[PDB]
């Protein structure tokens, strides 16, 4: 019960994706016991969400044409 | 003896409606939130309307006022967010509001998609600890969600609640034991209580009652707290005039009270005597009864001037006080007397020796 307050209070501190996610990863161990299982659908909408804001993101980033993007001005600045 | 203490009536607002709902908020012992549906005098009008009044003060204003569009079947308070009123209305949107902010409509309302709920909400409860609570709201189609408070978008958890032969249990009201978030209890307009279970193995009705031959108005579970535990035993009120006192660990009726004339519209335990519990019926009459003074006649009764049908009835947490509301949207308070309310040290094995004799 003191760490399910703790993952509540934790998550009350993280809103990113990638940071959420970290703090997710720092319970390792507390994934076999089938109650914080509970904690974590009740935060798994805003999970997916999260994930789907991340992946929108990335979604952004490549429709960009690549010789458009900078990365391929870096690339030929290294003779990529 | 019963004293009236106090009564609220908005003529603006409260005026041609009925009290669908009530409760006292527990940060706020001095707190009462109720609801009305729509008024037929006022189709122009918004149709679901929920007030909160105030008794240290004895300004018969409302203190707040909220609307919406939708009729407004039941309304509690938010217990770990003071701020907040959560309530389900006649469509199935869970509307919530913030006192903070200015604007009376609902600052969140859930979806009414297959997901979420597609019918009117009759019951809504947080129940939880301070770290971990849970909203738990069902429909009349016996669809049972689990929200958070923090995003009525979509569901914490959502199914259908059946019991046999996959019949949906049109459930009319719900209760809980005291400190217990798994297991719940729901009477439905069978007749018939569910003792069922939210999460686990055994997720959905547990078990059948028969009992009731007709709709169960209100189901109450045990408040009281003491030496000897009656957590187990809960209280059902329905339009067959009688009310039921059941226990969870048999399966019929312990004891069944018909004194009342009328259809019993809701039934509910003290907060702190074990043995007393209050009911009130359309005839106009609340009637108190104390099992350890007497399973036979109301141990105090009152009719509200000009017997106005009572809809709702809400102990107050100190149980010194019930409020009840009326077909008329006007809602009445009444102070129980010390003698009754207050438990003897003896009260609990009083019970206990009554409930043994039963």
């Amino acid at each position: 019960t003191r760490i399910t307050a703790r993952l509540r209070d934790q998550l009350g501190t993280a809103k990113n994706a990638n940071e959420m996610f970290r703090i997710f990863s720092r319970f390792n161990a507390l994934f076999v016991r089938p109650h914080i299982r509970g904690a974590i659908r009740e935060y798994q909408t805003q999970l997916i969400q999260r994930v789907k804001d991340d992946i929108e993101s990335l979604h952004d980033k490549f429709k960009v044409q690549y010789p458009q993007s900078q990365a391929c001005k870096m690339s030929h600045v290294r003779d990529l | 003896k019963l004293s009236l203490n106090r009564q609220f009536f908005d003529e603006r607002w409260s005026k041609h409606r009925v009290v669908s709902c009530l409760d006292w908020s527990s940060q706020y012992p001095e707190l009462l939130v109720a609801s009305y549906n729509n008024n037929e005098d006022a189709p122009h009008e918004p149709d679901g309307v929920a007030l909160v009044w105030n008794m240290k003060y004895k300004k018969t204003t409302p203190e707040y006022v909220f609307h919406c569009q939708s009729a407004v079947m039941s309304a509690t308070f938010a217990k770990f967010h003071p701020n907040l009123v959560v309530g389900g209305t006649y469509s199935g949107q869970i509307v919530l509001w913030d006192n903070r902010s200015n604007k009376r409509t609902p600052v969140q309302r859930t979806p009414l998609s297959a997901a979420a709920h597609t019918h009117p909400v009759y019951c809504v409860n947080v129940v939880g600890t301070q770290n971990a609570h849970n909203l738990i709201s069902i429909s009349t189609d016996g669809k049972i969600c689990s929200w958070s408070l923090d995003m009525l978008s979509h569901p914490q958890d959502s199914m259908e609640l059946v019991h046999k032969q996959s019949k949906a249990v049109a459930v009319t009201s719900m209760s809980f034991p005291v400190g217990d978030v798994n297991n719940f209890v729901v009477g439905s307009e069978e007749g018939s209580v569910y003792t069922a279970c939210r999460h686990g193995s055994k997720a959905g009705i547990s078990e059948m009652f028969e009992g009731h031959q007709g709709p169960i108005t209100g189901i109450h579970c045990h408040a009281a707290v003491g030496a000897v535990d009656f957590s187990h035993l809960f209280v059902t009120s329905s339009f067959d005039w009688t009310v039921k006192l059941w226990t969870t660990k048999n399966n019929k009726p312990l004891y069944s009270f018909e004194d009342n004339a009328d259809y019993v519209y809701d039934v509910m335990w003290s907060p702190t005597h074990p043995a007393l519990f209050a009911c009130v019926d359309g005839m106009g009459r609340l009637d108190l009864w104390n099992l350890n003074n007497d399973t036979e006649v109301p141990t105090a009764s009152i009719s509200v001037e000009g017997n106005p049908a009572l809809n709702r009835v809400r102990w107050t947490h100190s149980g010194r006080e019930i409020a009840v509301g009326d077909s008329e949207g006007q809602i009445v308070i009444y102070d129980v007397g010390e003698q009754i309310a207050v438990p003897r040290n003896d009260e609990w094995a009083r019970f206990g020796r009554t409930l043994a004799e039963i």
